[PDB]
RNA sequence: CGGGCGCAGAUCUUGGUGGUAGUAGCAAAUAUUCAAACGAGAGCUUUGAAGGCCGAAGUGGAGAAGGGUUCCAUGUGAAC
């Protein structure tokens, strides 16, 4: 339903921002049951909550110039 | 603020317990004469100083 | 902290390591009595009727 | 038969002409939906997500001129609604658009 | 001694199903309801505890699901699924009722155990 | 309770009512005059087209500022709009008036709206904030709706 | 027999209701878009993707004064 507790708890567990927490859209009913940080750590270990990588900011042109 | 005195904190505790809604059984006891607490204050609308 | 520690040693006969007092926002003081390791808080809570 | 799938070429350059910069890409999808209702005469047109990336490929104000598309009319088959059939619009990546006709594709 | 009588019959029910009708492993049967002894003032469903009013019987409702935050509550709730799925049971079948009563204050609060109060 | 224009023969008539509905009185009155004498099968189709903007509602009385539309020529008028909100509170009432007929044993396909009026309800009070520290009222205009149906 | 005894006015007092009027208006700081889930109900909630802004004297992260439960979880959608 409304997943803002899971998006907030997974950001502090993964030590990232809310813009990096990826919640699986197919298992929104399973993530909705996670109400504690210990259950989020169980979902991160199962691939349902993955930390998205950093946006690329290559210094190729900065170093080539 | 976060730095309170004991007298101020004791004053905010009473105003916090006075802001509770009227019990449901009071309404049936008075026959809907006292339906709502006429002294309910909002933290944005009414300031206690 | 000395009165609370001495009271629980008499009401229930249990030794306390330390006490952490705290006045709740509604004006009531709340204490956190940590029992000695020789006593178990789960057994004391069942005797005095907490659980 | 009602279940039919064809491939069209939507000339979006003349359907978003005169539109403001920050409304060209949103209008291009309101024109693809209108193009699907006009050709595939069934309301409740569903646009694939991969087509939404194709119209927004070059921003909001730089929309591709022609876009090869595929209109697929199907049945709801679940949750019977006033519309018995719906159109699923998908994106067809092509190299060039010259000489592309409206062809039919079979399952 | 209501405690001695209830535990004596409960061991008889477990011993009665020790080897009788055990050829197939996926058969669903067992203790449908523990023994209960009532008195004049008591109404029904009186299963006294080892220390002895509180209700000493609970039943799991599979229709409701909730994630327990307490550590001992999950250990208490896990032993129910391994032994009696959605079947009424007693708090004496745990042998650690000092801890078993600790894990029941949260399960009954989040619609996970429906009690039958006396 | 206490309708105006009591039915001529209550044996073949069904009633409906609504109090303190939060529709605009002036909008829901101009659409109440549009569906009067129509059948419930025709009034439902008309109201369902007002929502999708296929046939307008001619604002006869409260027409100060409303714009002309091409669908007002159907009503021999020049002005008209599509009160989607009013066409829904008068659409749940026709569904309730149809239920009162099915419960009473009336012929559904022959019901005719012989009387429908829209009164004013106690206005709800809100406030707006104007220039120079002034506060002007921001009032709602709810309405009471009642209607009587009969067979022909 | 005794008066606080007769209203159209006093930019009269208090309360209520009209015309204006479904009118003015909801126009400061670049932006939304496709699908899905929940739901009686979705441009507006949530999830994912796409495209953008704040661009480290931030639309970021923490405090002082001030506020005083606004903090947190669940539930409801009457009023706001
Ligand atoms: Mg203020
Ligand atoms: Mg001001
Ligand atoms: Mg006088
Ligand atoms: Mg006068
Ligand atoms: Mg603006
Ligand atoms: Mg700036
Ligand atoms: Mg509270
Ligand atoms: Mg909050
Ligand atoms: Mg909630």
């Amino acid at each position: 339903s409304m997943l803002r507790l899971q998006k907030r708890l997974a950001s502090s567990v993964l030590r990232c921002g809310k813009k990096k927490v990826w919640l699986d859209p197919n298992e929104t009913n399973e993530i909705a049951n996670a109400n504690s940080r210990q259950q989020i750590r169980k979902l991160v270990k199962d691939g349902l909550i993955i930390k998205k990588p950093v946006t690329v900011h290559s210094r190729a042109r900065c170093r080539k110039n | 603020a976060s730095h309170k005195t004991f007298r101020i904190k004791r004053f905010l505790a009473k105003k916090q317990k006075q802001n509770r809604p009227i019990p449901q059984w009071i309404r049936m006891k008075t026959g809907n004469k006292i339906r709502y607490n006429s002294k309910r204050r909002h933290w944005r609308r009414t300031k206690l100083g | 902290k000395h009165q609370i520690k001495h009271a629980v040693k008499k009401l229930y006969d249990i030794d306390v390591a330390k006490v952490n007092t705290l006045i709740r926002p509604d004006g009531e003081k709340k204490a956190y009595v940590r029992l000695a390791p020789d006593y178990d808080a789960l057994d004391v809570a069942n005797k005095i009727g907490i659980i | 038969n009602e279940v039919v799938t064809r491939e069209y070429t939507i000339n979006i350059h003349k359907r978003i002409h005169g539109i403001s910069f920050k409304r060209r890409a949103p209008r291009a999808l309101k024109e693809i939906r209108k193009f699907a209702v006009k050709e595939m005469g069934t309301p409740d047109v569903r646009i694939d997500t991969r087509l939404n990336k194709a119209v927004w490929a070059k921003g909001v104000r730089n929309v591709p001129y022609r876009m090869r598309v595929r209109l697929s009319r199907k049945r709801n088959e679940d949750e019977d609604s006033p519309n018995k059939l719906y159109t699923l619009v998908t994106y067809v990546p092509v190299t060039t658009y010259k000489g592309l006709q409206t062809v039919n594709v079979d399952e | 001694s209501v405690l001695s009588l209830c535990q004596k019959g409960d061991a008889f029910i477990m011993a009665e199903t020790g080897k009788i009708f055990k050829r197939e492993k996926d058969m669903k049967k067992g203790i449908a309801f523990p023994t209960c002894v009532s008195v004049n003032n008591c109404v029904c469903h009186f299963s006294p505890l080892k220390s002895d009013q509180r209700t000493t019987i609970y039943k799991r409702d599979p229709s409701k699901q909730y994630g327990l935050k307490m550590k001992t509550s999950r250990m208490f709730f896990s032993e129910v699924e391994r032994r009696f799925d959605a079947m009424p049971f007693t708090l004496r079948a745990f042998e650690d009722e000092g801890k078993a009563r600790l894990g029941v204050v949260e399960c009954a609060k989040h619609e996970l155990l429906q009690p039958f109060s006396v | 309770v206490r309708y105006s224009l009591d039915p001529e023969n209550p044996t073949k008539s069904c009633k409906s009512r609504g109090s303190n509905l939060r529709v605009h009185f002036k909008n829901t009155r101009e659409t109440a005059q549009a569906i009067k004498g129509m059948h419930i099968r025709k009034a439902n189709k008309y109201l369902k087209d007002v929502i999708v903007k296929h046939q307008c509602v001619p604002f006869r009385r409260y027409n100060g500022g409303v714009g002309r539309c091409a669908q007002a020529k159907q009503h021999d008028w020049t002005q008209g709009r599509w009160p989607k909100k009013s066409a829904e509170f008068l659409l749940h009432m026709l569904k309730n008036a149809e239920s009162n007929a099915e419960l009473k044993g009336l012929d559904v396909d022959s019901l005719v709206i012989e009387h429908i009026q829209v009164n004013k309800a106690p206005k709800m009070r809100r406030r707006t904030y104007r220039a120079h520290g002034r506060i002007n009222p921001y009032m709602s205009s709810p309405c009471h709706i009642e209607m009587i149906l009969t067979e022909k």
